[PDB]
């Protein structure tokens, strides 16, 4: 029956599809880690800030 | 002969395999990209602002 | 039109990599196009055809292959003699034909059958003035040619195709004291309308 051939085409798109979702979703969860990540520099930035404040006051 | 063409299938498919995975590290290197992109870009603007207040 | 034959399960289809073609091949090549379209591109995988329906001179098949095959399949195809006619399960082609035979049909008789009422109603009446013309003509010819107390039979004749000639003599000989052209008034009326 022609479903061998058929299967042999979709054993690589559906290589595709696997390896493409895994990425995409990695690619939405670094957009989340790198916001986390700047929310913290932001803050000790800010920190330096408040100290050099509180000294020239 | 049937047998031929199973076999140059069999190894000629494994390019379209090997393009699908290559397809999924260049989305993933473009995340690392975006990763730190993105992270440098949110710190500066808002270290400017936070400078600036104070 | 493929509408007629195509149907979603002999088609690969929603792919990145994966392709699907159609061919027409000669009913007397097909035992070869079996084997062939196997050697025509790289990238084919075997048994990658899928016949959609059969005639009197060819096979129409579906053929599975990846992306970069097609070009070279269908060039390579083209030099073995092979006619592709692309129609990648095109859902809105094939309701557009259906829905459209089913309106088409429909409508002809939506037609036709107030056509026929409508036909036979026009043509009484332009028939029925027609006389009425004709006999307008008799009528105003006669008050003309005798004045206006006018006393005048109307009469209808259906000439004898074989001694029409004798009959207008003896219209003649019994109107010769009243004066193509004739003494009395005439007008004809043919009824092979129909051809």
């Amino acid at each position: 029956s022609q479903s061998q051939g058929i299967q042999q085409l979709l054993q690589a798109e559906k290589r595709a599809a696997e390896k493409v979702s895994e990425a995409r979703k990695r690619k939405n969860r670094r957009l989340k880690q790198a916001k986390e990540e700047a929310q913290a520099e932001i803050e000790q930035y800010r920190l330096q800030r408040e100290k050099e404040f509180k000294a020239k006051e | 002969s049937d047998a031929d063409v199973q076999k140059q299938i069999k190894h000629m498919m494994a390019f379209i395999e090997q393009e699908a995975n290559e397809k999924a590290e260049e989305i993933d290197a473009k995340a690392e990209e975006e990763f730190n992109i993105e992270k440098g870009r949110l710190v500066q603007t808002q270290r400017l602002k936070i400078m600036e207040y104070y | 039109s493929l509408a007629e034959i195509v149907k979603k399960d002999d088609f690969v289809l929603d792919s990145e990599y994966l392709v699907t073609l159609l061919v027409v091949v000669p009913k007397l090549n097909h035992n070869d196009w079996i084997k062939q379209y196997e050697t025509l591109a790289e990238m084919v995988v075997p048994r990658s055809s899928n016949v959609l329906s059969e005639d009197q001179d060819s096979y129409l098949c579906n053929v599975t292959l990846f992306k970069k095959a097609v070009d070279d399949f269908r060039h390579k195809a083209r030099e073995n003699k092979f006619i592709v006619r692309d129609f990648q399960y095109n859902e809105e082609e094939m309701r557009a034909d259906k829905e459209e035979m089913n309106r088409l049909s429909t409508d002809k008789k939506k037609q036709f059958g107030p056509l026929v009422r409508w036909l036979k109603v026009n043509f009484s009446e332009a028939f029925i003035a027609w006389i009425h013309i004709k006999a307008l003509r008799v009528f105003v010819e006669s008050v003309l040619r005798y004045g206006l107390p006018v006393n005048f039979q109307a009469m209808l004749l259906q000439p004898n195709k074989k001694s029409v000639k004798k009959l207008r003599e003896v219209l003649h000989e019994l109107y010769k004291h009243l004066d193509e052209y004739y003494p009395y008034v005439y007008y004809k009326i043919d009824c092979n309308l129909l051809e």
